[PDB]
């Protein structure tokens, strides 16, 4: 084949132009993104219960929707939320592979047969059935700066005049409000609706009678009396929408003949349709859109297209209003193109200096040049066709990659320039012997490269996902190398490499090249004369492997291992979390004092601090907040004292001291949904309706046991809220139809009045919005407040809520959780430094088996994939070996000399641990995929050597010592130039400081300390194993 | 206080050792929460006996009451913890405290139909013939639960 | 055809019949199913010691076991060789009439005493300056 | 029922149109409400898409949507149908 | 009475099902068992 | 082309002076004017 | 109609360069493929 | 697939006739089914 191509150099420049093309076609169409789909597909069913407790939800929405989640394809497991803020969210995760599409409308229409079991109230506020993607492309934070606007005035702004339009922006999948566009808020007063003689029931039934949709018809309406003249539509009553509208909404006329109005018995107003969270930023009153990125769409496009469209709505935004962008990813992805960029030219520029360093002329420096990026280009092509997209795991998988691309250009064309030099063949004949010695190799280096590679993309879970992004990306780069090898590179070399005279080893020129040729002549023959010399003492050589052998096992265990190494993104998180029934203000003060410390002592670094007061990602309520800290560009944050982590750091140290409060900053993980490696997510069920308070005392019991296993177990807690005071109220039956006050007029005024009731729609400046009747603030405070509301008896006569109700404080679940349709309790922990997570998960299993009866386990998220998943990684690793041996058997005709060339492996990995562990970085997946290229590099030399070596033995018929010392001669030169070449190449990513550096850190370190010993030992050792080897079996 | 907190939780929670350790560097025994609840109470709601003596042996309230009016005899009687009732009432427990409904602790005994404690309640001279803001005796509850029974003890 | 998009597609227009079908049916839960109308399997369930009579091992089948089952990938039906239990009102007509009542006064006062209401909150958001207290406020709830 | 363009464009179409944003394959979506009370709006999709996975797409997001319309749209009910614009034949029917 | 769903494999299915039950035996109440009074899948297998 | 409409309004406080609901204002009106469905009923075996 | 006609430059332009690459790899030339290729217009002024 | 040799039939009622005149006429197809044992055997009913 490299013959076919050799006689005909323009069929192969067709082939280089087509694969160019296709691949440029690639680079333009195919998407970009920071990272792709990883996590497997899940299902949000969310729904709110205005004014509904924990409890309330669970038993009248949760347990019904879970009840009728039957006949749904590829569930794993069903998890659910039922909290005091009258919420529920139950998330339906599912295999790895369904049509996340399929799940949500399958999910979407069992909900809807199960809509009318819901109470009233659920079914009119709705239940939304979303697709799980916490991963948004940007942050766009509105916000008032003059002080007009409050955080509701903001929200409905963006609601109305923003978010449609950038909803409508090109490559936006999906946009979130941060707030609720404006309501109709009806502030009762107890006090007024008791003077008249009315309650919170007339004032629903006179908004509901006077605020709605009044069918009519037309005038001369088919079928109409023949001689008709005009048909037009009769518009009758219409929805409201003025407040001054509402105000004027007729409750009572009394005798005398003055008019009761609701504006009379109640404040009016445009307000939030909750008021739950308190967004700001530096203090200032705020809103925002979550954007998240389309399928297949460009991020970078993307981001520039929102900010197009920003821009020209700032010129209709009131006085105050202002833009500001707390959380961006494209700024990181711009950064993770261009340093991969530069790092791919540096290394074809690297690739000429070296090639003409040894060769030198320029004819032969070119041919690299040409092949590199033909490859490069052609590998888009394939990763465009599999429907890959542009983002880090990709990008960063090719620079891994540069040293299997470079070698196959360099190792073509350095054996052309030996053939020549020895043998003073023209370069066409060259060519042909060339190619002759290798053709056989690089096939068998294919599928020896392929087994190495291939099985990595068979893991399933969120890890399998991730190393499957790496393992098509070399393998398809790879492929197309060897194929560029046997087609393009000789054809180049046939036509455009000179002559070069036999014995002509370029030792009579003159200047640096002259003396470097001589100095290089007489290093290989140091080098033939030192292995000369290691083949006679091959026994201490054996010795010298089992102590690296040793060295390896040992580094490897000792090693810290994760799944990504934490990145400088240019925010953090700094959670604040305070004592059980605590309010919105005590809590406002703390995020006040957060803010306060950033803007202030680091206000060099810190840009802004949104305080979102009322949100935490393990339960809501009024005594949870977070901060979400953003920095300012990575150039004015000089030095590793300046970066995220020693912010991180230095916040949660002085954040300590805080009195009523747990306050600490940590920074923002490279992928949300791995978690941490060593961590474990375990479920505590409920088997046989035990009951919360079993399950309570059946988790402090597990809790307690967990605790007596520090060497074990570490930071084993629960994921859930704790029980807290409530206000038990019981309605006396009795005394109500006593005194004639029917239980409907009674738990409307109390839920109504205390809750709120969501009454109906009205049409604020043409949008539909809703109208919220309640309690004004300071009539629904105290327990003292519920005697200040009176209900209408049949009679006539109002009655005081204390007339007919008694009170007493109990404790009861603030947030219910359930897991596959079971009362649950979510135990978070990790396992102890040294241990495993399968050592934790274990003692988890044996502390829960000695719980009380009806309480069982179950392993979830994270764990749940650990557990399935995790035990296909050493049948993989067999599979890999059968197969490698198989194809080096074919390869030499040998079952016995494969063995030589499996030897290898060691020298590799011992120095990309050395370098890490130096370094004090962890065994992460850009240093495990970073071993295979330094094991597949250095696989890849001595399968050359031992087929020269074997190649010499056959056809020459010379002796192994002989063979051996001849092979290593020939192969001494291309492995250098493919290491000083490479080593240079990744050098950058290893000093690498600024944005994006911790995965560059990790490609890089564990490439170059790895290439250091596969380099330096390979030379030596491979010699000794092929030896050893033929020595044994022959 | 300090740690008038940290023995709230942990007279909720059942911490012994912690308790122990709390009641030596001199925690406040009358601290009360929100809703006006001692770590009695709390000890009392919860079902922890030791801690309910350790607290009472260190100058806790037993006649401490909340915002509401309910006392941890309340408490100990309505989720039916015999042993503590009893601790409780020998402590000098004020058997007929009524709450702001007029509930009694043989009321809240009653509606549960704790059979064994309204005995101990009658023992230590608990008024059977207390009405609540209804009017309602231990009797009219007992008939109204339809617990022959408990009836019959209050006869 | 795709058994999937069948589906799909049914209810689709089952969804637009959904709201003329009476209260009483719809409350009952219309179901759309993609199964074979042979059995796969029956998974029958017995109590040896005979602590338990028909009645409650059906009970406990409906309650502990058939959700699970009817979630499995692949189920496309569950039938339940029983039925789960249900808070039985066995009316005498000779007492209602004694008392001048009807199983409407029954149902009304079932629907009003077994109920879970939404009562709010105390301090409950938006809250006034100088609050402390955050409590939520329960009234009735369903009974068991 | 009983609804003039104006009310339905505000209260349905407009409150479904911003919820029918990011499909994939979307070419453009043109839409009408008339007098009557009567909404349509019609998602044209890209040469080569799966109609049916096209569908389901839509359905998922109008279901968002469903629950901000008005309560008499609701109990009316709301299709999400594949659709063509022209009709293959007209069967008439006669009596001679 | 399980029921097949349209084009699922019947032997993975009931695999399955034995899963799902077998986490369910543990916390069964004293003296319930499970018996398999009919299943067309112990053909299926034992058959190829 | 833009249409006439004919605005009827319907004075609820004057109603409430005469003594009559606007529910049954808004169905006397909505009825006769537009048409009202009542309920199905079976015309020759099918429901109409 | 507007798709059809603002992709035909691209159609023709791609259409040509495979044209020309195929002919070059078949006769193993660049003179015969660009000696042919001038034929192109030569038909395209007979279809207009 | 179905048994050897067995037909699934289907009466129609095409023309609103009622339940009563489609029972009479399934009775008078069951009847002259009947005396056909030649040609036709165990023709009957599947519903009550
Ligand atoms: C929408 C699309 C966007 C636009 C994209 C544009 C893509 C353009 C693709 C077409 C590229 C074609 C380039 C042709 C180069 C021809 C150069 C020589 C021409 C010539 O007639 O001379 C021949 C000798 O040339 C020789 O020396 C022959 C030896 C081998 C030459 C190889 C070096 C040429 C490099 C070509 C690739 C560079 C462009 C990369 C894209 C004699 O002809 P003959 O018939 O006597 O030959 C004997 C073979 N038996
Ligand atoms: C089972 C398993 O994990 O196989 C892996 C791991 C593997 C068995 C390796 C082949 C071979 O070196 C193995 C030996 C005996 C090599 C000699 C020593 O150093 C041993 C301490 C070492 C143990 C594991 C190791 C390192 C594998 C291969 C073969 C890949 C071969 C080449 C040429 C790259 C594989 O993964 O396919
Ligand atoms: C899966 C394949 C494996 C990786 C292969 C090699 C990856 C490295 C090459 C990626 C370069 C191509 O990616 C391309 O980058 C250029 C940068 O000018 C972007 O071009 C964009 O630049 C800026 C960036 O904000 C935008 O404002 C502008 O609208 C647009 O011109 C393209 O939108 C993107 O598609
Ligand atoms: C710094 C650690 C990283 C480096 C890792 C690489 C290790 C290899 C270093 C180069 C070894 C070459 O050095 C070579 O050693 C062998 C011993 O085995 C010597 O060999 C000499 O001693 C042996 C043993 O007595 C005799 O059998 C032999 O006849 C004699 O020549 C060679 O004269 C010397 O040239
Ligand atoms: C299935 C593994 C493939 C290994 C490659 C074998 C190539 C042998 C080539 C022998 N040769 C024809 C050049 O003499
Ligand atoms: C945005 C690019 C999408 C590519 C779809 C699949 C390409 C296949 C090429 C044959």
């Amino acid at each position: 084949m490299p013959n076919f191509f050799i006689d005909r150099p323009i069929f192969a420049w067709v082939i280089a132009i087509i694969i160019m093309l296709a691949g440029g076609l690639a680079i333009l169409k195919l998407p970009v993104a920071q990272y792709p789909t990883i996590a497997p597909p899940a299902v949000t069913i969310s729904a709110s219960y205005p004014g509904a407790d924990a409890k309330t939800v669970q038993d009248t929405v949760t347990q019904v929707i879970e009840q009728n989640m039957n006949g749904i394809d590829n569930l794993m497991y069903m998890s659910s939320n039922s909290d005091s803020t009258g919420t529920v969210q139950i998330t339906l995760t599912f295999e790895s592979g369904t049509d996340a599409d399929i799940a949500q409308v399958q999910v979407q229409n069992k909900l809807q047969l199960a809509m009318p079991l819901l109470p009233q109230e659920v079914q009119q506020q709705g239940v939304s059935v979303e697709k799980s993607s916490s991963s948004f492309l940007m942050v766009v934070g509105v916000i008032n700066t003059d002080g007009t606007m409050t955080q509701e005035d903001i929200s409905d702004y963006v609601a109305a005049n923003m978010k449609d339009a950038i909803s409508r922006t090109s490559g936006v999948g999906d946009v979130q409000l941060f707030g609720s566009q404006y309501a109709m808020r009806i502030w009762m007063n107890p006090n007024e609706l008791n003077k008249f003689q009315l309650t919170p029931v007339d004032v629903i039934t006179a908004i509901k009678a006077q605020n709605a949709q009044v069918a009519a018809g037309q005038l001369g309406g088919t079928p109409p009396v023949k001689g008709q003249q005009l048909n037009a539509s009769i518009i009758a009553q219409t929805r409201l929408t003025s407040t001054e509208e509402f105000g004027k909404i007729l409750l009572k006329v009394n005798q005398d003949g003055s008019r009761v109005l609701l504006r009379d018995v109640a404040k009016i107003e445009l307000g939030g349709e909750n008021y739950d969270i308190i967004a700001e930023f530096n203090g200032q009153p705020a809103s925002g859109l979550g954007i998240k990125l389309a399928t297949g769409a460009n991020a970078l496009d993307t981001a520039a297209a929102i900010r197009a469209e920003l821009a020209k709505m700032e010129p209709f935004f009131p006085s105050g209003l202002k833009i500001v962008y707390p959380y961006d990813t494209t700024p990181f992805v711009k950064i993770s193109i261009h340093e991969v960029v530069k790092t791919l030219v540096e290394a074809i520029i690297l690739v000429f200096l070296v090639m003409y360093l040894f060769l030198q002329n320029f004819r032969a420096t070119l041919i690299p040049t040409i092949a590199v990026p033909v490859v490069l280009l052609g590998t888009a092509a394939v990763l465009a066709a599999f429907g890959f997209s542009i983002n880090t795991l990709t990008m960063f998988g090719m620079v891994l990659a540069i040293g299997l691309l470079v070698d196959d250009a360099i190792v073509v064309v350095e054996n052309v320039e030996r053939v020549m030099a020895e043998e003073g063949l023209p370069p066409k004949e060259a060519t042909r012997k060339s190619m002759g010695q290798i053709q056989g190799a690089l096939v068998g280096i294919a599928m020896v490269l392929s087994a190495v590679f291939v099985p990595m993309a068979f893991f399933g879970g969120s890890t399998g996902a991730i190393y499957r992004q790496f393992s098509i990306t070399i393998v398809s780069a790879m492929a197309l190398s060897v194929l560029v090898a046997l087609i393009l590179t000789p054809a180049l070399c046939a036509t455009m490499l000179k002559p070069i005279a036999k014995g002509d080893h370029g030792e009579g020129k003159k200047g640096f090249f002259g003396w470097f040729n001589r100095m290089f002549e007489k290093s290989t023959h140091h080098y033939t004369d030192s292995v000369g010399g290691i083949l006679r003492s091959t026994g201490r050589y054996l010795v010298l492997y089992l102590i690296i052998v040793v060295g390896m096992a040992y580094l490897f265990v000792r090693l810290p291992s994760s799944f990504l190494p934490d990145e400088d993104q240019g925010v953090f998180m700094t959670m604040v979390q305070l004592p059980a029934g605590a309010t919105q203000e005590r809590t406002q003060k703390v995020l006040n004092e957060v803010t306060h410390y950033y803007l202030t002592k680091e206000k060099n670094n810190v840009e802004s601090v949104f305080a979102v007061n009322g949100f935490g990602f393990a339960g809501r309520g009024q005594n949870t907040g977070i901060a979400f800290v953003s920095l300012k560009d990575w150039a004015d944050r000089p030095g590793e004292e300046n970066k995220v982590e020693a912010i991180t750091m230095r916040a949660t140290r002085a954040f300590s001291q805080i009195k009523d409060a747990m306050v600490f900053a940590f920074n923002l993980p490279a992928i949300v949904e791995l978690g941490t490696a060593t961590g474990f997510d375990f479920e505590l069920i409920d088997q046989a309706g035990l009951g919360h308070e079993k399950l309570t005392q059946a988790r402090n019991q597990l809790l307690a046991e967990a605790a007596k296993h520090p060497d074990m177990l570490t930071s084993v807690r629960p994921n859930g809220l704790e029980d807290t005071p409530q206000f038990k109220i019981d309605i006396d039956q009795e005394k109500a139809q006593a005194l004639g006050v029917s239980i409907n007029d009674i738990n409307t005024t109390l839920g109504a009045a205390w809750g709120g009731s969501y009454v109906n729609d009205f049409i604020d400046r043409g949008r539909v919005k809703k109208v919220y009747v309640m309690s004004e603030a300071k009539y629904r405070m105290l327990p003292d407040d519920i005697g200040d509301w009176y209900v209408r008896a049949a009679d006539g006569q109002m009655v005081p809520f204390s007339a007919f109700s008694s009170s007493r404080w109990e404790y009861g679940s603030p947030r219910l959780e359930r897991y596959n349709g079971l009362p649950s309790m979510e135990i978070l922990g990790q396992a102890a430094p040294g241990k495993s997570t399968g050592e934790a998960m274990e003692l988890m299993e044996q502390l829960a088996s000695k719980l009380p009866t009806g309480v069982g386990y179950d392993w979830t998220g994270m764990s749940y994939q650990e557990r399935l998943s995790g035990n296909q990684a050493p049948s993989l690793y067999a599979i890999s070996l059968i197969v490698v041996f198989l194809c080096l058997a074919a390869l030499y005709e040998s079952w016995s000399i494969p063995f030589s060339v499996m030897l290898v492996v060691p020298l590799g990995v011992i120095g990309a641990l050395l370098a890490a562990t130096f370094r004090g970085l962890t065994n992460d997946v850009y240093f495990q995929v970073g071993l295979l290229t330094t094991i597949g590099l250095s696989a890849k030399n001595a399968i050359l050597i031992v087929e020269f070596a074997k190649d010499l033995m056959d056809k020459e018929g010379k002796g192994l010592i002989e063979a051996t010392l001849d092979a290593v001669r020939m192969r001494l030169r291309p492995i250098l130039m493919t290491s000083l070449a490479f080593i240079l190449g990744v050098m950058p990513l290893v000093i690498s400081t600024g944005a994006g550096s911790g995965a560059q850190n990790a490609v890089g370190t564990g490439v170059m300390g790895g290439m250091v010993t596969a380099t330096v030992l390979a030379i030596f050792f491979v010699p000794v194993f092929f030896v050893v080897v033929r020595r044994r079996f022959s | 206080s300090d740690l008038g907190k940290k023995l709230l939780e942990a007279a909720r929670a059942g911490r012994d050792d912690e308790v122990r350790i709390l009641m030596a560097n001199g925690a406040d025994v009358n601290a009360a929460d929100v809703v006006g609840w001692t770590p009695l109470h709390l000890a009392a709601y919860w079902g922890h006996l030791e801690i309910v003596e350790v607290l009472l042996k260190n100058g806790a309230d037993v006649n401490a009451y909340d915002t509401l009016g309910s006392t941890p005899l309340h408490l100990a009687a309505h989720f039916g913890h015999l042993e503590i009732v009893e601790v409780l009432l020998k402590n000098g427990a004020d058997v007929n405290a009524k709450d702001d409904n007029g509930i009694t602790p043989l009321h809240l005994a009653a509606n549960r139909g704790h059979l064994e404690i309204v005995e101990v309640l009658l023992k230590y001279g608990a008024d059977v013939n207390a009405q609540d803001k209804f009017g309602k005796t231990a009797f009219d509850i007992s008939i109204n639960n339809g617990n022959e029974d408990l009836a019959e003890i209050l006869q």
